[PDB]
């Protein structure tokens, strides 16, 4: 099988996800003491509009 | 056309090496992955006929 292949060690996903047909990945956070969670929010939906 | 087609152009699961039946003795687990498909056309246009 060496005459034909190039077996080698790798890194790779272990675990595939996916949201309303497209690829997710997850990640969750704590809002700070003081702000309200609306704020929050719409920083996210900046940060991810960045 | 279609057996040479469709005999080499298919997915392949060849498993894990650390099995869970697991002799006595083992400390690692890997994955094993073979990407036995073809994506473009300039590759379905080296299908061997004979």
């Amino acid at each position: 099988l060496s005459s034909i292949a190039t077996v080698s060690w790798q890194m790779g996903t272990e675990q595939s996800v996916r949201f309303n047909g497209y690829p997710a990945m997850e990640l969750s956070g704590s809002p700070a003491t003081g702000v309200s969670t609306g704020q929050a929010m719409e920083a996210v939906q900046k940060m991810v509009d960045e | 056309v279609g057996s040479a087609l469709s005999a080499q152009n298919i997915q392949i699961s060849a498993g894990s090496i650390g099995s869970l039946p697991a002799v006595r003795g083992q400390t690692v687990t890997a994955t094993v992955t073979a990407q036995g498909q073809l994506g473009t056309a300039e590759e379905f246009g080296n299908v061997i006929l004979r």
